[PDB]
């Protein structure tokens, strides 16, 4: 016998406050009797269990269905604490790679000597009529909370020295398997898989399919990848867990089919929680979801990653707060493509949609090839350059080129520094009664020129607004608006471009009409005149 | 020599915190890193049984193309049990915010010479990540003292006054203070005896930044001095009064009001009565004096708000209670930092953190003028700062922008 290297354990305690799980066996049929006793016999036989005595009162259920089925859930909860996929898109193309999968996994791995008497399990004898027997576990249980950390640790443990001693080859790692890629010729490429299933067998670790390989959800060939099919379901009733499936699909279709629009159908589960309804469908969603079945009509696949060419990505506005983007190399091949949704706002512009999604992207490329990718974006550099220059937040784009490809993001209007000479200065207000919702909403301006409007159904900071509005609709190509409302002011200082209330919304018309904007603020009631709260209040 | 015991607070386990992405140079700088230190016994690989985790990444301080190892310790630091010594909870310096000239050093290297508790160490678990999770990422443990533990000068507290004994003893008038990493010397003397003298005292630590405190401002309110007032003009100055009203009690802004009576053009020129003029007067000499009952708290939390100015200047306030400010600055400095706001802010939370740290001996909690996920995402690559201030993100824009401008 060639004498197996020892693999050293893991110390293993359990939570503070808390013993060893106790819980009664139930009751089985004969059959499963029988087939756990055999099946239990020949483990141990192979050393993987031992038998105990009354001297460990811990006791974990035990089922069958043959296959041993343990059940440690009350162990996992009792049980200490213990330490994403790979993105194919992130793999550098090599010529050979070979995937290995170690069979009997958990159980090629000893068990921590001192908690292995926690793993004891009963096999209740026939009609009861003799003391059930028992067993514990010698090596890692499947199913145990702490197996595939301690599992993946050993086998890292293993993998280091024979990754060092062969620099020319390259070895992932992932949960049960092992993947392996090199340059070399097949024949050496070979010798070096048998050179390192032999390393691993001299630590007891048994190893045994080919491109290309379907894997987590993905397809892997030799100079491209891809996702497994996705299935549609087609049905006249749409429910909530149809919803969410289908959400879950089409993001899962997105990173690499470019395109894909989830917002209609994630519109749809806001509030909702009741498993089984019928939604009906806009005319924007039936032809987004159509226009996704013909996205999914011929399918196309990404390639691998090379570090020497350089990593670019380029984002397109696909309007109604969606943007698209997508990273690649070299023209026409993508490296992979995703989506970006608008965080829930009030008031926004593209800008900083635009800004986020950049961020976004510049996260996921450091995770997945772990650097910042040059950018091509539908935005001037003169327009980003007056945006940040006067934005009041500090921000910031990573090295980027302008790319033309409509709809380009602009600036929709530009409030002055300065007061405007020679333009009418249009002094407004507003206010509501919070009683009756009755207000009023106007100005007074320096050539005479006044208005005041009676609303019904309305509150301060809407008049206060309205009042803004009205000066934008009366005045000039130039116009100075004094104001005393910090609400608007705090609003038109952030510069939306669209708004969820259409009050808001017609006044960034107004503006986009607008030459020249010169918006000022003075304190309320310290008697500022021109500050009218007499028109208003009446 | 010998590691003095050390807990967590009573109710609170270790920190589990997740490593944030990290760009591929700064992995393998900290591969290399961790390699030396680990062949130096200053840290250990381990095993899947300490679920615990904090963050790491990499850095390059001031005329150095070398990369450091930076932790961020925070969550750890308030896990770590408050520290108290025989020291007796020593005060603050505060003849060191008196001094003229102040020299920051950093005095990591000492750290690495002591032992930590061995139940502590746990608890300094940390990993270094791997691109695309292709392999699980390597994961240490700290032996000796890491630097950014709050704990680690608390516990190095004896040895640095058995090293700085002669050096303190020999001449008194110069200020020594220890933060985190890094040791604060103060001194009246001139530049290039100042520099002379921290040769001496680091080639004194051997065997074993220039700062400008009396340069700092504490920055005055004041008003325009104008021949001639504009509306608009007129109307500015009553909005910077109303707010200064707010904090300096007297401020009444009536008869300024009064002059803009009626609807007038903002271009349009307004001559000053005798009362207006009068009224900005009285407002002049009480904006002159100090706030009324400003003191600072030990107890409380130390905030500092940021606004961006522009063109390349930014203003900031250190207070504790609203209106109530301990200090105010500007910082206009320019070094390769035209074309990006990011690395400007961070420089300047940097400053403040730094003038902070001299004047009450602890960091202030920043709020930041920027998005969330722009700071998150760009904020590591221009920090060159061994220590970490807490921070929260302000999304609202403050009209109080122009007012300290
Ligand atoms: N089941 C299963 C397999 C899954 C699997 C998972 C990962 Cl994380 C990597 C992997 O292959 C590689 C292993 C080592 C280096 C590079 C590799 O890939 C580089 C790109 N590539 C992909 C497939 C192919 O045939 N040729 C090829 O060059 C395979």
């Amino acid at each position: 016998m060639v004498p197996i290297s020892p693999i050293e354990t893991v110390p293993v305690k359990l939570k503070p406050g808390m013993d060893g799980p106790k819980v009664k066996q139930w009751p089985l049929t004969e059959e499963k009797i029988k087939a756990l006793v055999e099946i239990c016999t020949e483990m141990e036989k192979e050393g993987k269990i031992s038998k105990i005595g009354p001297e460990n009162p811990y006791n974990t259920p035990v089922f069958a269905i043959w296959r041993k089925l343990v059940d440690f859930r009350e162990l996992n909860k009792r049980t200490q604490d213990f330490w994403g996929i790979p993105h194919p898109a992130g793999l550098k193309k090599k010529k050979s790679v070979t995937v290995l999968d170690v069979g009997d996994a958990y159980f090629s791995v000893p068990l921590d000597e001192d908690f292995r008497k926690y793993t004891a399990f009963t096999i209740p004898s026939i009609n009861n009529e003799t003391p059930g027997i028992r067993y514990q576990y010698n090596v890692l249980p499947q199913g145990w909370k702490g197996s595939p950390a301690i599992f993946q640790s050993s086998m890292t443990k293993i993998l280091e020295p024979f990754a060092a001693q062969n620099p020319d080859i390259v070895i992932c790692q992932y949960m049960d398997d092992l993947y392996v890629g090199s340059d070399l010729e097949i024949g050496q490429h070979r010798t070096k898989i048998e050179e390192l299933r032999q390393h691993l067998l001299r630590w007891g670790l048994t190893t045994p399919k080919e491109p290309p390989f379907l894997w987590m959800g993905y397809e892997l060939h030799p100079d491209k990848w891809t996702v497994q099919p996705i299935v549609l379901p087609e049905k006249d009733s749409w429910t909530v867990n149809d919803i969410q499936k289908l959400v879950g699909k089409l993001n899962w279709a997105s990173q690499i089919y470019p395109g894909i629009k989830v917002r209609q159908l994630s519109k749809l589960l806001r509030g909702t929680k009741a498993l089984t309804e019928v939604i009906p469908l806009t005319e924007e969603a039936e032809l987004e979801l159509a226009e996704n079945r013909e996205i999914l009509k011929e399918p196309v696949h990404g390639v691998y990653y090379d570090p020497s060419k350089d990593l670019i990505a380029e984002i397109q506005k696909q309007g109604q707060g969606q943007w698209t983007y997508q990273i690649y190399q070299e023209p026409f091949k993508n490296l992979k493509t995703g989506k970006y949704a608008r965080m829930r706002g009030a008031h926004t512009n593209d800008v900083k949609q635009l800004t986020e999604a950049v961020q976004k992207i510049t996260t996921e490329s450091i995770v997945i090839w772990g650097k910042t990718p040059k950018f091509k974006l539908p935005i001037q550099k003169e327009t980003w350059e007056t945006w940040w220059t006067e934005y009041w937040q500090a921000t910031w784009i990573p090295e980027w080129e302008f790319v033309n490809t409509p709809p380009l993001v602009k600036l929709w209007y530009q409030l002055e520094k300065e007061p405007i000479v020679g333009a009418e200065t249009f002094y407004v207000d507003g206010a509501a009664n919070r009683e009756t919702k009755l207000g009023k909403a106007g100005y007074v301006t320096n050539k005479g020129r006044q208005k005041v409007v009676p609303l019904t159904n309305t509150t301060n900071q809407k008049t206060e607004l309205q009042a803004i509005y009205l000066a934008l609709q009366d005045s000039g190509l130039e116009v100075n608006i004094v104001t005393d409302s910090q609400y608007a002011l705090g609003i038109i200082q952030a510069q939306p471009d669209k708004s969820e209330s259409e009050l808001v919304n017609q006044i960034i018309e107004q503006l986009i009409k607008k030459e020249k904007v010169y918006l000022a603020w003075v304190p309320a009631h310290k008697g500022i005149g021109g500050n009218e709260q007499v028109d208003k209040l009446v | 020599i010998e590691t003095v015991p050390v807990k967590l607070k009573p109710g609170m386990d270790g920190p589990k915190v997740k490593q944030w992405p990290l760009t591929e140079e700064k992995i393998k700088a900290l591969v290399e890193i961790c390699t030396e230190m680990e062949k130096e016994g200053k840290i250990s690989k381990i095993g899947p049984e300490n679920p615990y985790n904090t963050p790491v990444f990499a850095i390059k301080k001031k005329d150095s193309t070398k990369w450091r190892k930076l932790v961020d310790f925070r969550e750890l630091n308030k896990r770590t049990q408050d520290f108290w010594e025989v020291q007796l909870g020593i005060p603050h310096p505060a003849g060191l915010k008196k001094k003229k000239s102040v020299t920051v050093l950093d005095v990591g290297d000492a750290y690495f010479s002591v032992p930590l508790d061995e139940d502590f160490r746990k608890y300094t678990a940390f990993t270094i990540p791997s691109i695309n999770n292709e392999t699980p990422g390597i994961r240490y443990q700290y032996n000796v003292l890491p630097q950014g533990w709050k704990g680690s000068p608390a516990i190095f507290q004896s040895s640095m006054t058995k090293i700085l004994e002669p050096f303190k003893k020999q001449n008194p008038d110069i200020v020594i203070y220890q933060y985190m990493d890094d040791l604060y010397v103060g001194s009246d003397l001139e530049i290039g005896q100042h520099r002379t003298k921290i040769e001496e005292l680091r080639q004194h630590l051997l065997r074993w930044y220039e700062l400008h405190p009396d340069k700092w401002t504490v920055q005055p309110i004041v008003l325009p001095e104008k021949d001639s007032w504009t509306v608009n003009d007129i109307q500015k100055l009553v909005g910077k009064l109303n707010w200064a009203s707010q904090i300096y009690p007297g401020i009444k802004v009536r008869q300024l009001s009064k002059l803009l009576r009626g609807t007038k053009a903002l271009t349009e020129v307004i001559p000053l009565t005798e009362e207006a003029e009068l009224e900005l007067a009285e407002n002049r000499e009480i904006l002159k004096e100090p706030v009324h009952g400003v003191y600072y708290d030990p107890s409380k939390d130390l905030i500092a708000e940021i606004q961006k100015q522009g063109q390349g200047q930014w203003t900031y306030q250190i207070y504790q209670e609203p209106f109530k400010n301990l200090k105010t600055g500007k910082y206009a400095r320019m070094r390769g930092a035209h074309t990006n706001d990011v690395k400007q802010l961070t420089e300047a939370v940097q400053k403040i953190t730094t003038e902070s740290i001299v004047i009450w001996g602890k960091t202030p909690k920043f709020k930041l003028p920027i998005q969330k996920e722009t700071w998150e995402t760009w904020w590591t690559e221009y920090w060159q700062a061994t220590w970490i201030p807490e921070w929260e993100f302000v999304n609202t824009p403050p009209l109080v922008k122009l007012w300290y401008q």
